[PDB]
RNA sequence: UGUCCCAACGUUGGGCCCGGUGAACUGUACAUUCCAGUGCGGAGUCUGGAGACACCCAGGGGGAAGCGAAGACCCUAUGGA
RNA sequence: AGGGAAACGUGAUUCAACCUGGGGCCCAUGAAAAGACGAGCAUAGUGUCCGUACCGAGAACCGACACAGGUGUCCAUGGCGGCGAAAGCCAAGGCCUGUCGGGAGCAACCAACGUUAGGGAAUUCGGCAAGUUAGUCCCGUACCUUCGGAAGAAGGGAUGCC
RNA sequence: GUCGGGUGAGAACCCCGACGGCCUAAUGGAUAAGGGUUCCUCAGCACUGCUGAUCAGCUGAGGGUUAGCCGGUCCUAAGUC
RNA sequence: GUGGAAGUCUGUUAGAGUUGGUGUCCUACAAUACCCUCUCGUGAUCUAUGUGUAGGGGUGAAAGGCCCAUCGAGUCCGGCA
RNA sequence: UAUGCCAGCUGGUGGAUUGCUCGGCUCAGGCGCUGAUGAAGGACGUGCCAAGCUGCGAUAAGCCAUGGGGAGCC
């Protein structure tokens, strides 16, 4: 008996890969006999043509230790492997905390803490990069 | 001057269509068109023809699918050549 | 490189083909000139007289 | 490649010559295809 | 029928890389002689193959104990694992 | 730091034996040779001695001025480019 | 509608494709033409001709061969990893056809290679070959210089897990 | 690769299952050129296949490629006639 | 601090190249290959397809390099015995 | 007396030799243009089964007429 053919069919049939394809060895003879796609699916049916199960990578191990670095462990300089730069991209980092700051000053305007002069002047010191962070601008806002 | 309708390509593929399309396959002139075939095969066997699919075959030939229409049934048209 | 089994790879060109005119495989068909027959080059066939011994 | 109908005519012919003499004519002929051309190990024109 | 114990210390002369293979070799070589029959007839139930096979072609086992069983009219022993 | 003193052990694929498949190089003839001599002055074959029972397996290549290429060097040609 | 054995989800983050902006550079200035838009709607008729298989490569291509060579494009967003389109490991998919096998602890010898005490270039034309060093962070850095650089100079320290 | 089993006159290498592995810009998927029927089916082993073969890209016979909306076709480019 | 310049750096990203091993091979896997090592890798860059230049002529960041395994004057046939 | 040397015998391999000639080579006489009224050449077809050659051209190893020829032919 040579199955070759229907193995073709079969996987085409259970839309599957070849590979997956399982003929049950006790009827090899009922399978060799399987000429049309039909009979296939008819063995199918029957359970004498199935599919295996396709795996998965198990991402438990990478879970557990996704929460040890969203907490702050395993990243000490002996888990680090590119630049610093690499790791966080400075012009990026800049955008985030000039957005901050900018958006922090566009709040207190509004809001009326300060006038668009106090503000102006402090909008341009920041784009001049005076200001660490907000906490650092606020700060700094407090005299 | 060359006929139009050459004979009746029968193959299993061809019973196929015939009994579940109600189709005809025909070999035919390579030089004639979809419409050459569908008239040509409407006035050689009394049907209406409803659409032509052509293909010049690797065999030097040109085949042609005529299916009639339902009104027409081709198991019954071929059975009398 | 070399010129020579490396160099066979790229050879996937063509170039000379059946001639409408002499039936030889010689139709330049970047030039349309058989090389054979002189068709798109001459009306008169191609011929030499080299093609034979001198005396022949 | 795209072959045109002439290309295709062709390499049509070209299978058919590629048939072996029919036994028949063997016993016609009281006793070979000289034009046998294997796409591999042969190469047609054009 | 009995219970064998099969030394596989001798599939170390072969490549490592192919370890399993001269096992399963060994393993029918040894129920051949001790049960006075032809290595053709000793058949070897898959059980035994995936014992000798379980850590990969490199890595067999240097013992295995085997149940085999001896008869018929030709002469045969049948083994699977333990 | 096995480049070396100075080599060792081990690993894998060969190598060795078995089944199957199955070329080429090379061949005037003869040929078990060795030491000397002699010869166109660089001999398995001449001369004198010595040695030498036949066949086969494995080896590393001393000799056959080994095999491969009508010497590129040099000179000659009322030669070539 | 379809598809699924079944359930036949909702929110989020980062966001290839795709869309739409801003800046900078040229002693370099980055096609053309058909066609489309501009220019509505109903109904009906027509839409012929050629290609369409398969391979696309450690066997379907070129290389005399089922040749370890050569041969363009797209998939560059599958998971862990990590700077990464890297390694290493693993999915999906593919494969056991880089297609002859059996046996000897399996010697000499060879090819690839691991480890060698003490010495440490004595080796050799020559350190050829092999080896050492290494990622990341902190400290620190000479001569010289066209002031750009030299520079990762050198040298010192740290590095896991919970 | 290995153990079972299937077919067969014949099975290490044709097929089924399990176990063990290989490939991760490729040994996966879709294609251009080029090839030209190599595609599928049935029947075979004198040839071809680095051994064998019940297998095959081999031998023989049949079958297979369907388009208004995917390409060509149309436009024009270096340039060509 | 921002900005992100460069025939700029590191880099087996893809791709291109070819320094040493005078390794493996050298009746090859191969009439220029295999492995490790090494160079370039935003540019005078690499690359597909199309297209132009023809033999005392092309093309040449120049080696007498290259013009289909053919180059200090291609190849084919003829002069030609 | 293994491996083996020389000659022969039987069988093989091989295809010389002899014989044969549907082919060549050369001389000699006769004759001599074809084509847009589409030649020569080529391509693809054409047979019951048809791969090659020959013939032929969708009227496709052929159709018609006249003469010859003759019981066979495809
Ligand atoms: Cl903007
Ligand atoms: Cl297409
Ligand atoms: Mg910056
Ligand atoms: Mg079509
Ligand atoms: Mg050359
Ligand atoms: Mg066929
Ligand atoms: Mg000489
Ligand atoms: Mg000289
Ligand atoms: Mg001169
Ligand atoms: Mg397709
Ligand atoms: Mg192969
Ligand atoms: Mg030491
Ligand atoms: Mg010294
Ligand atoms: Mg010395
Ligand atoms: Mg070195
Ligand atoms: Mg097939
Ligand atoms: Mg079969
Ligand atoms: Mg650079
Ligand atoms: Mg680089
Ligand atoms: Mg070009
Ligand atoms: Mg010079
Ligand atoms: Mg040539
Ligand atoms: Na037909
Ligand atoms: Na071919
Ligand atoms: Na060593
Ligand atoms: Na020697
Ligand atoms: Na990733
Ligand atoms: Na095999
Ligand atoms: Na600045
Ligand atoms: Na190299
Ligand atoms: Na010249
Ligand atoms: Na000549
Ligand atoms: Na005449
Ligand atoms: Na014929």
């Amino acid at each position: 008996t040579d199955l070759s053919a229907q193995k073709r069919l079969a996987a085409d049939v259970l839309d599957v890969g070849k590979n997956r394809v399982w003929f049950n060895p006790e009827r090899q003879g009922d399978i060799a006999d399987a000429i049309t796609r039909e009979d296939v699916r008819e063995l199918v049916d029957e359970g004498a043509i199935q599919a295996k199960d396709k795996k998965g990578n198990s991402r438990g191990r990478a879970r557990e230790r996704q929460k040890k670095r969203a907490k702050g462990h395993q990243k000490g300089a002996g888990s680090r492997k590119g630049k610093a730069g690499a790791r966080q991209n400075s012009k990026e980092d800049w955008e985030s905390r000039i957005r901050a700051q900018r958006t922090k000053l566009r709040e207190l305007r509004d809001e009326g803490t300060l006038s668009s002069s106090q503000y102006r002047d402090l909008y341009d010191k920041a784009g001049g990069g005076e200001f660490d962070s907000v906490a650092d601008l606020e700060r700094y806002i407090d005299a | 001057s060359w006929d139009v309708i050459k004979h009746p390509h029968v193959t299993e593929k061809a019973m196929n269509d015939m009994d579940f399309q109600n189709k005809l396959q025909f070999a035919v002139d390579d030089r004639a068109s979809k419409g050459e075939v569908a008239d040509a095969v409407e006035e050689q066997y009394d049907v209406t023809v409803e659409q032509v699919n052509t293909q010049n075959t690797m065999d030097g030939e040109k085949k042609a699918v005529v299916r009639l229409s339902e009104d027409d049934d081709a198991q019954e048209v071929a059975s009398r050549i | 490189t070399g010129a020579g089994t490396p160099s066979q790879g790229k050879k996937n060109t063509t170039t000379h083909t059946k001639c409408r005119r002499c039936g030889e495989k010689s139709y330049h068909t970047k030039k349309k000139v058989c090389s054979s027959c002189g068709f798109g080059k001459s009306a008169k066939r191609r011929d030499y007289e080299w093609q034979s011994k001198a005396g022949e | 490649g795209k072959k045109s109908k002439a290309t295709k005519k062709r390499l049509a012919k070209l299978d058919n010559q590629n048939s072996r003499v029919p036994a028949w004519v063997m016993l016609k002929t009281d006793e070979r295809n000289h034009k046998r051309r294997h796409w591999r190990r042969n190469d047609t024109d054009e | 029928e009995r219970v064998v114990t099969i030394p596989l210390r001798d599939a170390r002369a072969e490549p490592n890389h192919k370890r399993a293979d001269k096992a399963m070799i060994l393993i029918r070589e040894h129920l051949a002689k001790h049960f006075s029959v032809d290595e053709d007839a000793v058949r070897l139930d898959p059980s035994i193959n995936e014992a000798a096979w379980a850590r990969g072609r490199a890595n067999t086992p240097s013992k295995i104990r085997v149940r085999a069983a001896r008869f018929e009219e030709e002469g045969e022993a049948i083994v699977e694992a333990e």
